């Protein structure tokens, strides 16, 4: 069956690029659409975007084009890059397939000057 | 963007009793409204897709209904394992958006 | 089952295809007309060994699994048989995933050749919805 899991730094500095990885186990990434969703401190969920089978991407305008979602077939993983982060990007990040049937465990990333 | 408004923000209930959660969209979204459950320290779990379609592995006590702008998630006889957050999400238009969530707690 | 034009328009509206991801209802009725002539049991074997199934002729190489196609990907995570029902639920669910790719409705060759660029709204006109 399918398993998803996020990995990457849990602490980042303002203005830097936040990067996370979602490792997929159980099937090829080339066999589904892949997404990123995040939860802000007050139970506020935001759909960040997804990459579909053709390589086309859909990003939430709320991110003001600071986001990039890419894939690596050889490693069976996909990624999330978010440029020029601010404290407003502190949240719990989750990767999940487009259908919403498979989710990662989620990972908290805090943006702090420290 | 399409705005989803959920109510009540919080709902207390005694196990064994039934409840209904509301989600209304700022514009018609057909049947493209999905329901998620989320507990502390956990990722969201899909309960109902496309307003009323059942999901394999989800308890039968969960059901959804509605179309257009008004939707509801019903739980027939709440169980202790049901306490947590409930969110609706629309996939009719990009960007996909979530409702503010309804917290289900023990009264 | 062979749907009537208006019958399918009403069903697709009920199944949330009126304005799904920027595509008006007429697009879907027109696509069904030229892809399968409104026939839910329509099937067409392709040269690459894949088969197109149902009212929206969904392909077995990329979208559904019929267990008889080479490099099948099963993007819709569904058995092709489910796309041959008189109940359009599964076909609509899969079509929605298909159109959610950057290629949109261009995935349907008949739609591209006979619907795109035409007055698709005409396909839902004169109908009780």
């Amino acid at each position: 069956d399918v398993q998803l899991q996020e990995s990457g730094p849990s602490l980042v500095k303002p203005s830097q690029t936040l990067s996370l990885t979602c490792s997929v186990t159980g099937d090829s990434i080339t066999s589904d659409y892949w997404s990123w969703i995040r939860k802000f401190p007050g139970n506020r969920l935001e759909y960040m975007g997804y990459v579909s089978y053709s390589g086309s991407t859909y990003y939430n305008p709320s991110l003001k084009s600071r986001i990039s979602i890419t894939r690596d077939t050889s490693k069976n993983q996909y990624y999330l890059d978010l440029n020029s982060v601010t404290t407003e990007d502190t949240a719990t990040y989750y990767c999940a397939n487009w259908d919403g049937d498979y989710w990662g465990q989620g990972t908290l990333v805090t943006v702090s000057a420290a | 963007d399409i705005v989803l408004t959920q109510s009540p923000a919080t709902l207390s209930v005694t196990p064994g009793n039934s409840v209904s959660l509301s989600c209304r969209a700022s514009q018609s979204i057909g049947n493209n409204l999905h329901w998620y459950q989320q507990k502390s320290h956990e990722s969201p779990r899909l309960l109902i897709k496309y307003a009323s379609q059942s999901i394999s592995g989800i308890p039968s006590r969960f059901s959804g209904s509605g179309s257009g702008t008004d939707f509801t998630l019903s739980i027939n006889s709440v169980e202790t394992e049901d306490f947590g957050m409930y969110f609706c999400q629309q996939s009719n238009s990009w960007p996909y958006t979530f409702g503010g969530g309804t917290k289900l707690e023990i009264k | 089952k062979v749907f009537g034009r208006c019958e399918l328009a009403a069903a697709m509206k009920r199944h949330g295809l009126d304005n799904y991801r920027g595509y008006s209802l007429g697009n879907w009725v027109c696509a069904a007309k030229f892809e399968s002539n409104f026939n839910t049991q329509a099937t067409n074997r392709n040269t690459d060994g894949s088969t197109d199934y149902g009212i929206l002729q969904i392909n077995s190489r990329w979208w559904c699994n019929d267990g008889r196609t080479p490099g099948s990907r099963n993007l819709c995570n569904i058995p092709c048989s489910a796309l041959l029902s008189s109940d359009i639920t599964a076909s609509v669910n899969c079509a929605k995933k298909i159109v959610s790719d950057g290629n949109g409705m261009n995935a349907w060759v008949a739609w591209r050749n006979r619907c795109k660029g035409t007055d698709v709204q005409a396909w839902i006109r004169g109908c009780r919805l």
